[PDB]
């Protein structure tokens, strides 16, 4: 027991090997011990900030996503959409 | 473009030609119905201002169809700090005479916000290069447009992975590499102010355009594209800005 | 500001992490990873931290190859330069977790006999390869790719979770084909 002192955290098991021991976690954690939190780090380096288009990290306040001109925010609050006929950036004969 | 395809009909919307006294000169890319982004090379050795055209929707030098508009330009503005024949800001604005008419063959490519380009375009790997240029390094130039994907590499990598020369000019900081070092596939010339295109979720933005290599697909180099993204403010206040008067106009940068 | 350096990959059991060094004097550091066609996909923003979890990112699919590349910022920008925009980085070695994850120290499960012939049999280990959220086995990962190695107090072999002999026991995880990490560690013994 490598895993004695139970290093996995946020509801994650050990399992033990020879001088070290493997957390697994439950979906929304990572990291050796199970630390990192998937669900925390909604910040626009890290995958757009899950934005369709533009993105803005707000100090203090959640992120938000924004578009380019011929496009308008959705409800979601990700996904933008064209309000223009020929929106840049969209092959027509493709859609 | 060494070793692409031709880009299907209409697939590649915001391609423009460059002609001028009738001749093939460059690409350019379309960023709206009057504004044409190039490269700034494209412009060193011109005479006829006046017969400077900007063809739209073709894919076929060979046959006249549909599609193709062509508009006179009113305007190529280079960065200030672009000193002809040296490959440091090689990019163009130009102004149309006229808006061309958006059409399923005429599109406008997304300029992005520059930390959108910064952070997130730069690192989806793929991107497509595409043009009218020549399709190997000393031969024909093309006739039914030329697409072609490429990858993108971070400076440091285009520095580890390139045979050295005694003098292939630095890559700057406006500048980015991307193709193969192995000889089969790049960017060639007269492609030059063509797009580099890149594809997020589903809308294509510009995040580099045409400019410079060693020959084309030569072993051991990539091709070089000014980074479009240094560029996007300056490109956007000279496009919200008052027309001034000059055929060629070197508006300042940064 | 300073690069990583001595990128490692510590894989066991498809659980993997990259380390490198240096401990961060007054940087953070960040971490990407593509397959050789993919796209970069950022972890372990702006740590202080030496290493970061990438199993959630390489179990997606065990036999591509993976790229990782780990920043170096300042405390407090990103950014850059320049030489040339861009933030400092160094890049890991290539990595195929198929190929070269460390395979876990199996446990025996069970050893009942037959008389003059014994069944040890071993345990269908877990991996962290997911599926709909739920860990797929080390003998559903490899299949007929992985065999076992029996000792005894001399030598046997088997490919499935089960050995019958003739009058104490190790086992080990074996894939052959495989170029490195060869052999899995001996099984704890049982008597
Ligand atoms: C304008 C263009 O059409 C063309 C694009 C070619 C791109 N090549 C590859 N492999 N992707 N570019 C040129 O013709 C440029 C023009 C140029 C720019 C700055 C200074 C001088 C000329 N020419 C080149 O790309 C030359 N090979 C430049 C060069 C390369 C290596 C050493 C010295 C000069
Ligand atoms: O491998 C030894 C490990 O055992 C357990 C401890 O909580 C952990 O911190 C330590 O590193
Ligand atoms: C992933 C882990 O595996 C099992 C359990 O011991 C834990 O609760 C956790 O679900
Ligand atoms: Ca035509």
């Amino acid at each position: 027991d490598q895993c004695a002192s139970s290093p996995c955290q946020n509801g994650g098991s050990c399992k033990d090997q020879l001088q070290s021991y493997i957390c697994f976690c439950l979906p929304a954690f990572e990291g050796r011990n199970c630390e990192t939190h998937k669900d925390d780090q909604l910040i626009c380096v890290n995958e757009n900030g899950g934005c369709e288009q533009y993105c803005s990290d707000h100090t203090g306040t959640k992120r938000s996503c924004r578009c380019h001109e011929g496009y308008s925010l959705l409800a979601d609050g990700v996904s933008c959409t064209p309000t223009v006929e020929y929106p840049c950036g969209k092959i027509p004969i493709l859609e | 473009i060494v070793g692409g395809k031709d880009c299907p009909k209409g697939e590649c919307p915001w391609q423009v030609l460059l002609l001028v006294n009738g001749a093939q000169l460059c690409g350019g890319t379309l960023i709206n119905t009057i504004w044409v982004v190039s490269a700034a090379h494209c412009f060193d050795k011109i005479k006829n201002w006046r017969n400077l055209i900007a063809v739209l929707g073709e894919h076929d030098l060979s046959e006249h169809d549909g599609d193709e508009q062509s508009r006179r330009v009113a305007q190529v503005i280079i960065p200030s700090t672009y000193v002809p024949g040296t490959t440091n800001h090689d990019i163009a604005l130009l102004r149309l005479h006229q808006p061309v008419v958006l059409t399923d063959h005429v599109v406008p490519l997304c300029l992005p916000e520059r930390t959108f380009s910064e952070r997130t375009l730069a690192f989806v790997r793929f991107s497509l290069v595409s043009g009218w240029g020549q399709l190997l390094d000393r031969g024909a130039t093309a006739l039914v447009l030329q697409v072609l994907n490429v990858p993108r590499l971070m400076t440091q990598d285009c520095l580890q992975q390139s045979r050295k020369v005694g003098d292939s000019p630095n890559i700057t900081e406006y500048m980015f590499c991307a193709g193969y070092s192995d000889g089969s596939k790049d960017s060639c010339k007269g492609d030059s102010g063509g797009p580099h295109a890149t594809h997020y979720r589903g809308t294509w933005y510009l995040t580099g355009i045409v400019s410079w290599g060693q020959g084309c697909a030569t072993v051991g180099h990539f091709g070089v594209y000014t980074r479009v993204s240094q560029y996007i403010e300056w490109l956007q206040k000279l496009m919200r800005s008052e027309p001034r008067p000059g055929v060629l106009l070197r508006a300042p940068f940064p | 500001t300073v690069a990583a350096y001595n990128l490692t990959w510590k894989s066991t059991n498809f659980k993997t992490i990259l380390e490198w060094e240096p401990k961060p004097v007054n940087q953070v550091y960040t971490v990407q990873i593509s397959t050789k066609s993919g796209d970069w996909k950022s972890k372990c923003f702006y740590t202080t931290d030496t290493e970061c979890d990438l199993t959630d990112e390489i179990v997606k699919d065990v036999k591509q190859t993976y790229l990782a590349r780990v920043f170096s910022y300042p405390a407090g920008n990103v950014e850059s330069t320049g030489s040339a925009g861009e933030p400092l980085y160094e890049n890991s070695p290539e990595f195929t977790p198929y190929l070269e994850t460390n395979l876990g120290q199996p446990t025996i499960q069970s050893f009942e006999q037959v008389g003059t012939k014994v069944n040890v049999t071993v345990e269908d280990e877990r991996t962290l390869v997911r599926r709909n959220n739920t860990f797929l086995s080390l003998r559903d990962v490899f299949g007929k790719d992985l065999i076992y190695t029996l000792y005894y107090w001399k030598t046997a072999k088997t490919n499935t979770n089960e050995f019958l002999i003739d009058v104490c026991f190790s086992v080990q995880a074996v894939i052959p084909s495989r170029t490195v990490n060869r052999k899995s560690t001996d099984s704890p013994v049982e008597c």
